[PDB]
């Protein structure tokens, strides 16, 4: 019972129009059973085939909450969406955030449910739900009202939210929230006790209006290392100066003359070549210089923020942060610790929720990923490992290993 | 119907169809009055006059009935002038995916799309023209009513009526399968046969209210019946006889046409491959060339037909047992796989045999195989099968730790089907003591396209080779290659090239590339390989001495 706010797509830019994938037996009579429900309460309509959008749709389990989470994957239709720093709706990004002890994710999209979304708009949120075997055709449904993981909810909800959480806010005024599309992200420096209690609390305050547990603190930063040993080989000597030389282009006055001198005549790679005291040197100077972090490297907001990923081995995942080519805003190494070791999908999409997680907690938005894997190795299995309510942007590469510059 | 209407519009600036209609004879004309006077009495169709400006061509096919009469209309132009839809056939039903039945009807509705009214605005945009008398009297026209049979709207339109109608009967009836397909309806149940047929005639009774009829003709009742191109029966199912085209002289059309008709009996009959007749469709440059057929391709096409000549069936599903996919190696990357519940009752077949990048090996190719059967496992049963692949647990462990790329498998166990998946070689990790060190280099003029390749070696052996119509890479390529053929079992090797140690160090075993498939053979081979990269033109150890040399 609220008037609704004109929402339009950017201009000359046409709705999404994406095919929805196959989905397993419980995913399918999950959304079945959700969209049902949703149906009875108003928010989603039954509509036919002469609406020519679509969007795909899936489920989640999060393994704290056995419940099923349903998730569209509204990417390309954000995409289209106008942007809303015009309609001045934007959210701001806390600094403080990343210095809270520990962060608490918490899922509050429910909210949107409460808020008509605009009549012209709604043919752009339509999905499909597939059916087993081809039994029956594609069911289709659209929005009535904001939807979960579309862009434009939390901006047009900003002001409710404020609303709702300026008497939390007012009684804390050291706990920090910031809201990330369906997300709040909750910091606090407290004691985990109090801070899962205040977190409760928190959570009786939004139900009565209407737990992933992370720290920054821990978060650090792995730089490009340089082996140590007391005798070299040539092989040694060669793979450390074109290490060096790719760091060159990431810092500044890295020096290769005198160990790459070493080198000099046609030698077999497992000859030894004693280290010379300028050589000795030079090493010591670089293996120095890659010790610090790099002069000259900020945050863009302007700009979108990338990520990339290598495979390590043995559950090892490093990670590099930047907006512009070899100016990493940051440096990281994923490791897994389920145990089981024995799924590289498993550990690459949960290697991609935490990078984007750190991302949001640091900069408030995810980076696009450059994913070291096939295109179809990737869309045969991530939904199964997926737990968060958003979805960042990825592409695809296949680059190998020409130096192990972060390992 | 009393259906509401579905309302439909032309594209954004687009007006209706203008064009004419063809050959204006007097038994085409009159045929024409005669086909649609009884469509107008049931009123499917209303006759129009000059006021309305727009016309689209009509013709008729003979529908496999073999004496009733099909009308279509050439709506090319309107089709692409009318708005797009989104269409809610995502895929084609499968009888492997069904479940055994005590008691199967099959039906389907008679006149299905003309029973579905057209949005009245839109109506006007289906115009057609029949000359009166060859052109020398204004002549007759008519418009549709209901949805035309050759409008890229109708068939969606018709789906989502039908979908719309048999709703409340699928809510009060949850232990009644109904597979909807168009307008036909497979209907199973576990009910006695009398049951059954009390739900069926409630089902036809329900359909009748809403203007859809099911004509006794169509109406089957007892096995095997007849849907979907399949023949099923209670406890097994049949595919409908394929006939494979036999020529004496055969054209790329007819080769078209075998391959087609193999990978349709591919699903049931394993063991299919269509590689060597599918390569004599390369190259080719119309459909009516001649082409004559290989040895390899004769040889694989008697092969097929001894397969197809032999009787198969297909089971159906059980949910209470678990779903098993085998694959085997054909060769060639060919690759064939069987899904069964119960030993030798196969659910389906199918094969695999893409070639994906212009170099790949037998482990991505296994992996791409198993990628589809998930998929295609997951559209039919709504799961994913546990697997019984030929390679090794060792292999497998050994490719996905070494390779640089997130790759896996989900539940598998080997089973020992020869040839066997495996890794043809596999470069050192570390140098090897003893063996020679080559510092290879190629390089070339991109105007001139004049190149040359070489080595230089810690033993004192040089070697520079002149190459002509060539590339960087492939000059790069053709170093190794010389390394490669001028070194013993055991070797190190040093290049510059970042895309040559890219393709070598993914271990491919095949190639698009002939110069890559031999490079390939040499690596399988060698006994021990090491190769490393260094940086280019920074004046590094024998890399500056075979660089210079090249120069
Ligand atoms: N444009 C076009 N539509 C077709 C064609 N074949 C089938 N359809 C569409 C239109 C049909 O109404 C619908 C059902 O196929 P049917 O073979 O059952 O034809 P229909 O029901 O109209 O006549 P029937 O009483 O079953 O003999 O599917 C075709 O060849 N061209
Ligand atoms: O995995 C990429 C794959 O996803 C699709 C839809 O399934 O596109 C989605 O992901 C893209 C990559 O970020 C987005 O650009 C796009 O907006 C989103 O819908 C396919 O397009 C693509 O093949
Ligand atoms: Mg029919």
């Amino acid at each position: 019972p609220i008037e609704t706010v004109p929402v339009k797509l950017k201009p000359g830019m046409d709705g999404p129009k994406v095919k929805q994938w196959p989905l397993t037996e419980e995913k399918i009579k999950a959304l079945v059973e959700i969209c049902t429900e949703m149906e009875k309460e108003g928010k989603i309509s039954k509509i036919g085939p002469e609406n020519p959008y679509n969007t795909p749709v899936f489920a989640i389990k999060k393994k704290d909450s056995t419940k099923w989470r349903k998730l569209v994957d509204f990417r390309e239709l954000n995409k289209r969406t106008q942007d809303f720093w015009e309609v001045q709706l934007g959210i701001p990004h806390p600094a403080g955030l990343k210095q809270k002890k520990s962060v608490t994710v918490l899922d509050v999209g429910d909210a949107y449910f409460s808020v008509p979304l605009d009549k012209d708009f709604r043919k752009y949120t339509a999905f499909t739900i597939p059916s087993i075997n081809n039994e029956t055709p594609g069911i289709r449904y659209q929005y009535n009202v904001l939807p979960q993981g579309w862009k434009g909810s939390p901006a047009i909800f900003q002001s409710s939210m404020t609303k709702i959480l300026e008497p939390f806010r007012k009684q804390n005024p050291d706990i920090v929230i910031y809201q990330y599309m369906d997300d709040l992200y909750v910091g606090s420096d407290l004691e985990i006790g109090q801070h899962r209690t205040k977190i409760e609390e928190l959570r009786q305050h939004l139900l009565r209006w209407g737990g992933y547990e992370l720290h920054p603190d821990k978060w650090t930063v792995q730089p490009i290392v340089l082996p140590e040993k007391d005798s070299w080989t040539v092989n040694d000597i060669q793979k450390l100066v074109g290490k060096l030389n790719w760091a060159s282009q990431i810092y500044a006055g890295i020096k290769v003359r005198q160990l790459s001198k070493l080198l000099r005549g046609t030698k077999a790679l497992t000859e030894v070549v004693p280290l010379t005291e300028e050589a000795e040197l030079e090493l010591a100077e670089n293996r120095e210089i890659l010790k610090e972090p790099v002069h000259g490297v900020y945050y863009d907001p302007s700009k979108d923020l990338i990520a990339e990923i290598q495979k390590q081995g043995q559950g090892q995942w490093t990670y590099q942060i930047y907006q512009e080519p070899f100016k990493n805003l940051k440096t990281g190494k994923y490791a897994r610790m389920k145990g089981a070791h024995t799924n590289d999908v498993k550990q690459l999409t949960e290697a991609v929720q935490k990078i984007a997680t750190e991302s949001i907690v640091i900069w408030g938005k995810t980076p696009k990923f450059k994913l070291p894997i096939q295109k179809e190795t990737w869309e045969a299995w991530w939904t199964e490992y997926w737990q968060a309510t958003w979805i960042p942007e990825w592409e695809f590469v296949n680059t190998p290993p020409l130096v192990k510059l972060w390992y | 119907s009393p259906i509401e209407t579905v309302p439909v519009k032309l594209k954004p600036g687009m007006d209706g169809p203008k064009v004419k209609q063809w050959p204006l004879t007097e038994e085409k004309i009159k045929a024409l009055v005669e086909i649609c006077t009884e469509m107008e009495k049931e009123g499917k169709i209303s006759k129009i006059g000059p006021e309305n400006p727009y016309n689209t061509p009509v013709f008729a096919i003979k529908k496999k009935d073999s004496t009733k009469w099909r009308k279509l209309v050439d709506f090319r132009e309107l089709n692409k002038r009318t708005q797009d839809f989104w269409e809610v056939q995502l895929g084609i039903p499968h009888p492997a995916g069904l479940k055994q039945k005590k008691s199967v009807t099959v039906l389907d509705v008679g006149d299905a799309y003309f029973s579905v009214p057209l949005d009245k605005d839109f109506r006007k945009y289906t115009a057609f023209t029949i000359p009166s008398i060859n052109n020398e009297t204004p002549g007759i026209r008519y418009q549709y009513n209901v949805l035309p049979m050759g409008w890229k709207g109708s068939p969606a339109i018709f789906q989502s009526s039908m979908t719309k109608i048999l709703e409340p009967f699928r809510k009060q009836n949850p232990d009644i399968v109904i597979y909807q397909y168009m307008d036909d309806l497979y209907v199973g149940s576990d009910l006695e046969i009398g049951q059954h047929r009390t739900k069926i005639e409630e089902l036809r009774q329900h359909l009748l209210r809403w203007g859809f009829t099911t004509p006794d003709k169509k109406h089957q009742k007892e096995p095997p019946f007849l849907w979907m191109g399949y023949e099923l029966h209670p406890d097994k199912w049949t595919v409908q006889p394929i006939v494979l085209p036999e020529k004496d002289s055969w054209t790329v059309n007819d080769i078209q046409k075998l391959v087609g008709k193999l990978n349709w009996a591919s699903q049931i009959y394993a063991g299919i491959k269509v590689r060597q007749l599918s390569k004599l469709l390369r190259g080719t440059k119309a459909l009516t060339e001649v082409v004559p057929l290989t040895e390899e391709a004769e040889l694989e096409l008697a092969e097929n037909r001894e397969i197809l000549k032999e009787p198969v069936h297909g089971v159906y599903y059980d949910p209470s047992k678990d779903l098993i996919a085998e694959i085997q190696k054909q060769g060639q990357g060919q690759w064939t796989y069987q899904i069964y519940q119960e030993p030798f009752k196969n659910l389906k077949t199918g094969k695999y045999a893409r070639m994906k990048g212009a170099h790949t090996n037998d482990v991505k190719q296994l992996t791409e195989a198993v990628q589809k059967i998930a998929t295609e496992s997951i559209v039919i049963w709504g799961k994913t099968p546990k697997f019984k692949l030929p390679i090794q647990k060792e292999t497998w462990e050994a490719w996905w730790t070494e390779y640089w790329q997130a790759t896996w498998i989900p539940e598998w166990e080997f089973v020992n089907t020869p040839p066997l998946v495996k890794l043809w070689y596999q470069l050192e990790k570390e140098p090897i003591i003893g063996a020679e060190t080559f510092y290879v280099d190629g390089a070339a003029n991109r105007e001139t396209k004049l190149g040359k390749a070489g080595y230089v070696t810690d033993r004192g052996r040089q070697k520079v080779v002149p190459l002509t119509d060539t590339t960087n890479q492939k000059t790069e390529l053709q170093a190794i290659h010389l390394a490669l053929q001028d070194s013993g079992l055991e070797v190190n090797i040093v290049t510059d090239s970042q895309y040559a140690l890219g393709i070598i160090q993914a271990q491919p075993d095949k190639s698009e590339s002939e110069l890559v498939s031999q490079i390939i053979e040499q690596l399988i081979k060698k006994e021990k390989v090491y190769l490393a990269w260094v940086p280019a033109h920074k004046g590094i150890g024998g890399n500056e001495q075979v660089d210079k040399l090249v120069s």
